[PDB]
């Protein structure tokens, strides 16, 4: 049986464990004197014992308590493993000779595609600029070669360990030799450190071995990134990215920030994390006015020294009697850390060059510098004083706070539905008030007096939302973890850890506990569930069995996450759904107009609210969905719980014969009545109280308000109407009104109890800081580093997939071009790091050692004799170019260097392996394709044609994906390799819900197939709109999200571990998933065919159409086949003869144009909607879950109308999903207006819109016309629908007038975009001759039966109308 | 006239009723559904009601 | 009819003027911590005379006070200031950064 | 007239009194059928839809 | 006219009356007084389920 051990940092790093692990090795108090280190010296863990008996650090040992070595705390190593360097002649030397071939590789890996594009835009290594970028980067940086060194010899000591970890159990490596002078202990349980020539120990988790690596990993990125843009943009200044960083000043800013890691310990990340307050500062000095500024500076070295102050008062008491007592340094002791602090804001100063690039993208320095060992205890007691605290309010504060809500929803309800909510209190209101009730209006917030938000408070109302009668299986079931029920809470300590009264009572208490409950993950505790049913949410809501409950808890776990009993988690996801659901629709914010901006942090505004300050308005949420107390339950309950830090190192003291814990006494990390305020939970509702608030200040203080908030942030701007005093200047006005605003803002937030301090808040006039991003002149100053920074080997996988690495490494490399604004840098940066992670990483997997490798070596030799190629390198080259479709290397298609979104995937896949083909063969992508005297192109595409035809199960795998080719023609998704291994696992699950639904799948898998299968003309969208309706989606996305954990097999047999069983079928999917190359292009003279492709006036879209139909055997497939863009469109500088195509124009002044405004509205592409009209019914009676499927089916109406059995097969439907006959059903449905659901429909598997390959602001520099190519498409097409979108026509325009500059050093005036009409179809929309198999599709409706979306009652049918 | 000093009344006196009604769920708290109170003071409500009529049944 | 509705409006006033000088005390833990204590409403000089001999536990009580009254307190008049003081020790720091 | 506003003063001369009580009281059957009332009341929309059912 | 308005009025003086009389028995403590509340809507859903068993 096999453990495979996390590749990065995820969660946390633990400080109790830490501190566990080091008291126990040295028989003291290590990190502090808190209970863990008590107990695990009294009763040591296992997982530590076989750490302390090692023959090795048994030695360590005695000679700490000989005195000969000194005993540190790991932060102080963070300091020493960054600043080492070491060099024996031959370890230089090869270390220097590694990276210089990593960058030869991923330049000679990056000119194929600049080779490509530069060909196209008719502007070893091929294209003379990577030349000159060759002859630039030939010796690497010293102060680069540094970080590379270390993050090898950090991922070596990680790889040493993983791959041996799985080949044996328990395994602990011993390494002294990797990195030099170092020894390090490391296992699963924790790591040692000890350095002889400074005679220094430190013990630590894991996780923070998995931290130095990722240090070093981010340190090794942007020095990687930002040596690539410096050498771009030595050749062209507008090739690399947007900022001009020194890096000798950026490896002293590290190497200075974790020197100040070194003075204040674990407490200097106190410090750290207010470099988020400097950075801000130097922006707002280039952009704001002085008042602004001034203030805003202040506020900020208020924070820093306040910061800097807490960390040496918390140092020096947590230190206090520990084995650190002498560890803490005379720099601190004498406070000339103020110095040191003084030299690395003033590097911070120096790197960020007073330029407001710099500034942007320095903000990567928050994450660079490792994280803080969070004291899982501390940050409880650091917030139970905010939590059990007394809150005064004014009756009046209150009540209009409740009016604003009821005004909000007023306001709601009458521009959404045309109504007031129905009154039970109408009587309650003035005249003045009962005619705009009767009228159905409302008083603007001008109209508005303070007074009317009293009255408006006294309302209630009658219900108008409903609740969801049945559990949403996909809401409520996520992979991560769940609290025990308070009599079992004790089961997340380790046993060892546990007193004897606790160990022999949670023995008898797990006997009188259902399988679920005692689970603690919340899969399991679903699939355990034997006497599971769908109403038994709703029938626990309505009933209230959630108030004053003895089986509730709060756990607190690794920034705290709070976790409860699946019972009241189901409340809580409920009460959060029901607000998205139906009340976000009123809170879409979720002489001189003198303006201000304010923004405020919400870290602390949860803590803030007590019952009398949220209940007062989720009051007003209870009455509108019927329901007593569902979205206050959460002040309504927690209040009577204990709230314990359940972290696996971190236990209580617990009393003799003590056992329920609402009598254990308080303590650090467990305490009681927690007055509401848990994190994350009711953030939305919180949201609808912060937005309400709002416009109640804005009444109060006479001024016009606008709104935003998402998660930790609102942005506030605000427009008050002034008459200028003489000499006072608009910016002097602007901070008048920000100064009596703010004063405002605190007096009604101090109204509802909720404290402020400054460090949260602070005032600008135009400057905003919305989604962590820097906006100035409304020009993009992107954070694109910060994003990039933890590209590697086997990023955001399970088992190390090598398909999800690959992906992934493409996915955030895209950074650098999407909001980095730099094509090159980003195809550099990736093809180092995806040339690293084939050509090194693959010879050491963790689960298949050379396997991976061996099979990339005949693919590689099979494409050697199949291109005629010279090396296997060069064989490589093209691996790494043609797309992961066709089983290559290249994750990013050509195409999304454009425009991000393409209706088809398959035209792109073949444009993209013609285009890099071009590279070997010598063709040129501007003209029509040819014959010339080598065939290898033809070759390839005539390999792409001809193949054996082996379709299976060929409708429903269409269902599932609209794109996809099956036959064995394409790479196999982890999900549909998985799929199976799923069902047999839940077909053993004793929740009936599930195990029925698995039991019958492989059955319903048929069905679902043979449903549709003798419809004619197949559209693969108008299949998924079936396959959406049926009640097998909501059943495939649970097996669907279960495919994707780790230990499939393994699930409710209850480890950590992974099966033999999935790394099996995890090997046979990777191996086959890299040689599927040699399947998709035979040697075997090409299915015998001794003519190759004439490719004399052939349409890529017309062999892509061949073969996605070849592939499943399907007569025809319909609308899926629309062409690639950058194939079609020819691309020229000047107006000829020709006179046609579509035009793109700089509207900019300059030359340049990148980090430039202009004149015109910005640009996504949006896609002309599938127009209907609504019909007259009271909408909200009916809830999302099957106003949705109201939808699908109407698509179903006007998609389908043509078939055979329009009647029979709605019927069918209709009596099935919504649980009404057609007829009487219809009257619901949207009736659809646009002619061609080919060309206009929606549904997940088509693209909704189409931006650009560009950061939105830089559209605004351009302006684009359709108008001439029109006249040779309107009548080449006799004024009928073509298959072609001219949102990506537009957004290849708007892309290719960026990457041009680039290129060129100049944005180029204007753009021709020329049709190659060849690649342009009639898109008509056809009869859909043939009957469905209504049987079939009754069949998969009954075998589903448990996940229909539920049947509208004639109960509701009659308020619906 | 008097209507006009009676309306002068009523924005007053419904002006009470939205101080006392918020006073009212302010004061229907986590240690009234302690005590399981909470539905007295703030009434019954359709779910529940609708509930009753099938147990009604 | 004014002599009769001079009684009302009279009385009109002295609850209305009642309500706007309430203060409402959140429900929180007893003292000694043995079990919640209920949410307590009382008029603003009997409600800020229980912060002011500490009979209900609270922190940052001279603001509690202070604000409950109309009234500006100081921590909020260092914070809401116009110019922003440096502190002695970041009044050192800046030195450094000029 | 006189009445109606006598009866106003002696409605309002109890709430007063309630009111004054409620504070010192920070230290039924009326509610009874204040609910009894309005649960009744609502109750019948339920039978209202009920019958076009 | 008055007529109208002055049972508008009597109305509102009524729910005033009524919330008080909500507030002035929630404000008191004791377990006799905290019962007596509790087997009030237990007897309530007993003569609301007595009423709808009519109909």
């Amino acid at each position: 049986n096999v453990y495979l051990t996390d590749s990065y940092l995820k969660g946390v790093i633990s400080f109790s464990e830490c501190n566990a692990l080091g008291s126990y090795i040295f028989n003291g108090p290590y990190l502090k004197n808190d209970y863990t280190n008590l107990i695990s010296r009294q009763n040591p863990l296992i997982e530590h014992m076989n750490l302390k008996k090692l023959n090795i650090t048994q030695s360590l040992i005695s000679k700490y308590h000989k005195g000969e070595i000194k005993l540190e705390e790991p932060t102080y190593f963070q300091s020493l493993l960054m600043t080492y360097k070491s060099m024996t002649s031959s370890e230089q030397i090869a270390t220097t000779n590694l990276l210089k071939k990593i960058i030869r590789r991923a330049i000679e890996i990056s000119d194929v595609k600049v080779y490509a594009i530069l060909n196209k835009l008719g502007l070893t290594i091929k294209t003379t600029l990577l030349k000159k970028l060759m002859c630039s980067m030939q010796h690497p940086p010293s102060w680069l070669i540094h970080w590379f060194n270390l993050y090898t010899k950090l991922n070596n000591i990680l790889t040493q360990y993983r791959s041996n970890e799985v080949k044996n159990h328990g395994f602990t490596l011993i390494d002294n030799q990797t990195l030099s002078g170092f020894q390090f202990i490391l296992n699963q349980y924790g790591c040692i450190v000890y350095h002889k020539e400074l005679k220094r120990i430190t013990v630590t988790t894991y996780n923070q071995f998995l931290t130095w690596k990722d240090i070093s990993l981010s340190r090794l990125n942007v020095c990687l990134i930002t040596w690539i843009s410096n050498c771009l943009n030595t050749l062209n200044k507008s090739l690399g990215l947007r900022c001009g960083f020194n890096n000798v000043i950026l490896t002293q800013l590290f190497l200075y920030g974790d020197c100040i890691l070194k003075l204040f310990h674990n407490e200097g990340f106190y410090i750290i994390k207010e470099v988020e307050g400097f950075i801000m500062s130097l922006i707002l000095n280039i952009t704001e006015e002085d008042q602004f500024r001034k203030r805003f500076y202040n506020s900020m070295l208020n924070n820093i020294t306040d910061a800097a102050n807490k960390a040496q008062k918390n140092l020096l008491s947590r230190v206090c009697h520990t084995l650190l007592d002498k560890t803490v340094s005379d720099n601190i002791i004498n406070g000339r850390w103020i110095i040191l602090l003084s030299k690395f804001l003033k590097l911070i100063k120096l790197a960020g060059d007073n330029n407001l690039n710099n500034l942007s993208e320095l903000y990567f320095l928050f994450r660079i510098f490792g994280h803080p060992m969070v004291d899982e205890r501390q940050a409880m007691d650091a917030v139970k004083i905010n939590c059990n605290e007394t809150k005064f309010y004014l009756l009046s504060s209150l009540s209009m706070l409740r009016g604003a809500f009821i005004y909000r929803i007023i306001k709601g309800f009458v521009n959404n539905y045309n109504r007031w909510p129905t009154l039970r209190n109408a009587i309650v209101l003035p005249l003045r008030w009962l005619t705009y009730y009767k009228l159905n209006t409302y008083p603007s917030l001008l109209e508005l007096t303070e007074r009317d938000l009293i009255v408006l408070s006294g309302l209630r109302f009658y219900r108008e939302f409903r609740l969801p009668k049945k559990v949403d299986l996909e809401m409520i079931i996520n992979d991560k973890a769940i609290s025990p029920p308070k009599n079992l809470i004790w089961t997340s300590f380790p046993r060892n850890y546990m007193p004897s009264h606790i160990q022999n009572y949670i023995e008898h208490e797990k006997l009188k506990f259902s399988e679920s409950d005692k689970s603690r993950r919340v899969l399991e505790y679903y699939l355990r569930d034997n006497k599971f049913n769908e109403c038994d949410l709703y029938n626990c809501v309505v009933n209230q069995s959630y108030l004053n409950n003895p089986n509730h808890v709060v756990s607190l776990t690794g920034r705290m996450f709070a976790m409860q009993p699946g019972m009241f988690r189901q409340v809580q996801i409920l009460a959060e759904k029901m607000i998205a659901e139906n009340i976000l629709q009123f809170f879409p914010e979720s002489n001189y107009i003198s303006k201000c901006s304010i923004i405020t942090d919400l870290s602390k505004f949860n803590q803030a609210f007590r019952y009398e300050t949220s209940c007062i308005c989720s009051d007003v949420l209870d009455e509108l969905h019927g329901v007593q107390s569902l979205f206050s339950w959460l002040h309504l309950t927690i209040p009577h719980v204990t709230i314990i830090c359940t972290y696996r190192h971190a236990p209580p003291y617990i009393g003799d014969h003590i056992v329920d814990l609402n009598n254990v006494d308080e303590q650090s990390g467990l305490y009681r009545y927690h007055m509401g305020g848990i994190e994350g939970w009711c953030q939305k509702l919180w949201t609808i109280e912060a937005i309400s608030l709002l416009d109640l200040i804005s009444l109060k203080g006479k001024f016009s308000i606008t709104a935003l908030i998402n998660g930790d942030n609102q942005s506030i701007d605000i427009s008050k109407p002034i008459r200028l005093m003489e000499g006072q200047t608009h910016a002097q006005a602007d901070y008048l009104l920000a100064l009596n605003s703010l004063k405002l803002l605190y007096k009604e937030y101090a109204g509802i109890g909720h404290k402020l301090k400054g460090t949260e808040t602070y005032i600008s006039r135009d400057m905003q800081f919305m989604s962590k991003t820097i906006q100035h002149n409304g020009v993009y100053y992107p954070a694109s580093i910060k994003k990039v920074l933890r590209v590697g080997p086997w990023i955001n996988t399970i088992l190390d997939d090598f398909k999800v690495s690959l992906e992934s490494i493409g996915s955030l490399t895209q950074e650098l071009e999407y909001r980095g604004e730099s094509l090159l840098c980003s195809l550099i940066f990736r093809n180092v790091w995806l040339y690293n992670q084939i050509a090194l990483q693959l010879k050491n997997h963790a689960l298949c050692n050379n396997k991976l490798y061996l099979d990339i070596l005949k693919v590689l030799k099979h494409l050697k004799t199949f291109f005629n190629l010279d090396n296997i390198d060069t064989a490589l080259t093209l691996y790494m170019n043609l797309p992961m479709l066709f089983g290559g290397g290249d994750p990013n298609l050509l195409y999304r260097s454009f425009y991000r979104r393409t209706p088809d995937f398959l035209t792109e896949a073949i444009v993209h392996s013609v285009f890099i083909l071009s590279y070997y063969t010598n063709h040129d992508l501007k003209d029509k394709l040819q014959d010339l005297s080598d065939d290898r192109l033809n070759k390839f595409l005539t390999c792409i044609i001809t193949f054996d035809k082996n379709p299976n199960a060929e409708f429903v795998t269409l269902m599932r994906d609209p794109q996809a080719l099956g036959s064995e023609r394409q790479a196999k998704i982890t999900s549909e390799i998985n799929r199976l291994a799923v069902t047999e696992v839940l077909s053993t699950a004793p929740n009936k819900i599930f195990s029925k639904s698995a039991q019958h799948y492989t059955t319903t898998e048929i069905d679902l197939n043979d449903i549709m299968q003798n419809i004619e003309p197949t559209y693969p969208h108008g299949l998924r709109v079936v396959y959406e309706s049926l009640p097998f989606y909501k059943a495939e996305k649970i097996v669907n999200l279960i495919s994707g954990t780790k230990s499939i097999t393994n699930i409710l047999e209850k480890t950590s571990a992974i099966d033999l069983t999935d790394i099996d079928r995890a090997t046979e999917m990777m191996r086959k998933n890299i040689t599927l190359l040699i399947r998709i292009l035979p040697l075997d003279c090409n299915r015998d065919k001794r003519e190759i492709l004439s490719m004399e006036n052939l349409s890529i879209t017309e062999l892509s159409k061949y073969v996605r139909e070849r592939s499943w055997s399907l007569s025809n497939i319909v609308g899926v086949t629309s062409p690639s863009i950058m194939y079609t469109m020819d691309i020229k500088y000047t107006t000829s003869t020709i006179s046609s195509g579509i035009i793109i124009e700089k509207y900019n002044v300059n030359s340049l144009t990148r980090g430039e405004r202009g004149p015109t509205k910005p640009w996504v592409g949006s896609s002309t909607q599938e127009k209907k009209t609504m019909p007259v019914y009271n909408r909200q009676v009916l809830t999302k879950k099957q106003r949705d499927q109201i939808d699908l089916l109407a698509k179903l109406d006007w998609v389908y109308a043509s078939i055979d059995n329009k009647d029979e097969f709605m019927e069918e439907l209709s009596i099935g999903t919504l649980g009404l006959t057609y007829e009487k059903a219809k009257k619901l449905f949207p009736q659809y207006l646009s002619v061609n659901y080919l060309h206009r429909l929606t549904v997940s598997s088509r693209p909704c819109e189409f931006p650009a390959s560009i950061p939105a602001y830089r559209t605004t520099n351009y302006h684009f016309d359709t108008s001439p190519i029109n006249r040779i498409l309107t009548e080449k097409y006799g004024d009928e629908d073509i298959d072609i979108v001219f949102q990506n026509c537009i957004s290849f325009g708007l892309s290719l007038m960026s990457v041009v500059e680039q290129f060129t050093n100049v944005c180029p005036n204007r753009i021709i975009l020329i049709p190659k009409l060849n690649e342009i179809h009639l898109m008509k929309p056809p009869i859909f001759t043939g009957d469905v198999d209504i049987h079939k599709l009754k069949q998969v409706i009954q075998k589903q039966h448990m996940f229909l979306p539920d049947k509208i009652s004639l109960t509701q049918y009659v308020e619906l109308f | 006239n008097i209507t006009a000093r009676l309306d002068r009344i009523d924005e007053k006196l419904s002006e009470i009723l939205g101080m006392l009604h918020t006073l009212v769920v302010a004061s229907a708290g986590p240690t009234s559904a302690r005590d399981g109170i909470r539905d007295a003071m703030i009434g019954l409500r359709e779910e529940m009601i609708e509930k009753i009529r099938t147990e009604a049944l």
